[PDB]
């Protein structure tokens, strides 16, 4: 598959399923590109599928599609190391790839079943931007016939937030939106925070819409406590010690990439430490941020 | 006096304040002119260091206290007491969470008071304050003594429960009139406290005692603390006669006392 038609199969992919998350489309993407491939060595499909996760990753910026890209990079690997043949070793990758994307179609919903007992009855949940996994897990808390209260910030630029608090009304739930900088105004009211996440990194915290950060920092101060859902292809293999660290790939968008109105060309991620975050609800399970870098170093090694 | 036991903070401000009158007293004076009007003014300190002292306290945290709220109070404290009864009385509607320990069980004194009045009222020991602490929407102590550097001398576990409700994120406001206010410092409750009887840790529970004939025990010790130390950055808020005030503003309270005399 060349360029153009892997980014049209892509684009397509995100268009037909609007719930479809960016890395489980991109993976989709890699495994059609895997399938249409005619190389018959190893490296010169490896050096192809880079090229391609490269392409995707200028297509979209989110750390998630870098994720699912290394994910699917590893798992070719871990095929590799197996099986010497390549035939074999190809045919064995197309299968287990489609049993892979038919177990990462249903994260969500175990995230959901996982994470919607953690909401009490007659809480205040207060929540950044937009995210289908929490949407999933608030629809499983309402079908508990459970009764709460919604805080959703606006997360400007994009004001996701006015889009989460209509996609909640959809679902009858009282939901007020209020503004950045009314946070620390609002965490006394809330009983939990419940964000998601475009990111996973290996000590545990994540790399988030910009916001999310001061959230958990206030959180943190009014000793609330900060839950995290994220799927497991989110998990990165980046170690970032500061808001600078993070890669500037991530904080400016595909489309974007002085001291007189210059606004620094505001990012759009952020990053959480993993001491900010009391739990995280993955498809593999209910999970302390130590557990994460767990998941990864068994992958790798 | 003393060794009938450690005196109070406001007997040792009482103490001061009448040594400073008679000491003012002048030669010239008639024996029983003198004794009148050291017996007039032992009646105006009375009366205006802990009864109007008292009524202009109440009036303040009456407006702190809201409909629907749930008062956390601990032990025993008269102030306290008419606080809460005269919010109810002029028509706020609350309930009240009576916080106890052993061995003086002091709070149970209050309970009483609470049900006489007519206000709502939960009763429960120290240890499970954690367990509570999410309903309770204020904290509202008493004060023994308030030092100059702003630590607040209370009944052991004041601070405890100052420190619960900080980690439970709950503010908690302090109840004292300016006569108990104290020009001495203390960094923790080891240096200055008081140590009662021993004897009263015996519990009884079950046919056995423990801890009975606990002296034949070489390596035994009972501690009965009396007194504990709340740190300043774990109150929010000191009401007295002046009053609200932040827990950093005792020592000039003491100066605007200190100046007329």
């Amino acid at each position: 598959m060349d360029d153009k038609e892997l980014i049209e199969y892509f684009k397509s992919q995100m268009k037909e399923d609007p719930d479809m998350a960016s890395a489980v489309a991109a993976i989709r993407t890699l495994l059609e590109f895997l399938k249409r491939d005619k190389g018959e060595t190893i490296q010169g499909l490896r050096a192809n599928l880079t090229s391609a996760i490269e392409t995707l990753c200028g297509v979209d910026s989110s750390v998630a599609v870098s994720s699912g890209g290394e994910l699917f990079l590893r798992f070719i690997s871990l095929a590799s190391l197996e099986y010497s043949d390549y035939s074999k070793c190809k045919k064995i990758m197309i299968e287990r790839g489609e049993l892979f994307l038919r177990r990462i179609s249903l994260s969500r919903n175990k995230i959901a079943d996982l994470c919607h007992t953690f909401i009490k009855d007659g809480a205040t949940i207060l929540t950044h931007a937009y995210s289908r996994v929490v949407l999933r897990v608030l629809e499983a808390a309402v079908a508990a016939k459970k009764r709460f209260s919604v805080y959703v910030t606006e997360s400007q630029p994009d004001l996701s937030g006015k889009k989460m608090a209509k996609a909640l009304c959809h679902l009858n739930v009282p939901v007020t939106v209020v503004l950045d900088a009314a946070v620390g105004y609002i965490m006394e009211k809330a009983d939990l925070v419940i964000v998601g996440a475009e990111g996973v990194v290996e000590n545990g915290g994540i790399i988030n819409k910009i916001g999310t950060n001061q959230m958990a920092v206030c959180a943190k101060a009014q000793n609330k406590p900060f839950y995290v859902v994220a799927e497991s292809f989110k998990f990165v293999r980046l170690f970032p010690l500061n808001q600078q660290d993070v890669p500037d790939k991530f904080k400016y968008k595909a489309d974007t990439l002085t001291g007189q109105d210059l606004k620094e060309e505001h990012p759009w991620v952020d990053y959480t430490a993993p001491s900010l975050i009391t739990l995280l609800f993955t498809d593999l399970g209910v999970l302390t941020p130590s557990a994460v870098s767990d998941e990864l170093i068994k992958l790798y090694l | 006096l003393t060794q009938c036991r450690p005196l109070s903070a406001s007997m040792h401000n009482a103490i001061k304040f009448l040594n400073k009158e008679i000491t003012s007293v002048g030669s010239s004076k008639r024996e029983e002119e003198a004794k009148s009007e050291l017996r007039a003014a032992i009646d105006r300190y009375v009366q205006e260091k802990i009864v109007l002292a008292a009524q202009a306290i109440s009036r303040f945290a009456y407006q702190k206290i809201s409909n629907g709220d749930v008062i956390l109070v601990y032990g025993c404290s008269s102030l306290v007491s008419r606080i809460l009864q005269e919010a109810w009385t002029e028509g706020r509607r609350f309930r009240v969470v009576v916080v106890d320990s052993r061995p003086w069980l002091e709070g149970r004194h209050t309970l009483r008071s609470l049900v006489h009045a007519g206000v709502p009222a939960s009763y429960l020991l120290i240890p499970a304050a954690s367990y509570v602490l999410p309903e309770v929407s204020k904290v509202l102590l008493g004060a023994h003594a308030l030092l100059a550097n702003g630590s607040v001398m209370s009944r052991v576990g004041t601070a405890q429960l100052a420190l619960v409700a900080r980690a439970h994120n709950v503010p908690v406001l302090v109840c004292c009139e300016t006569y108990k206010f104290c020009e001495r410092v203390q960094t923790d409750a080891f240096v200055s406290n008081e140590l009662d009887d021993p004897d009263d840790l015996q519990c009884k529970r079950g046919e056995h005692v423990a801890l009975a004939n606990w002296q034949n025990h070489a390596s035994l010790r009972l501690l009965n603390l009396v007194y504990d130390v709340t740190p300043p950055e774990l109150v929010d808020l000191v009401i007295t006669e002046l009053g609200m005030i932040p827990c950093s503003s005792v020592p000039v309270v003491l100066r605007v006392k200190s100046s007329d005399q």
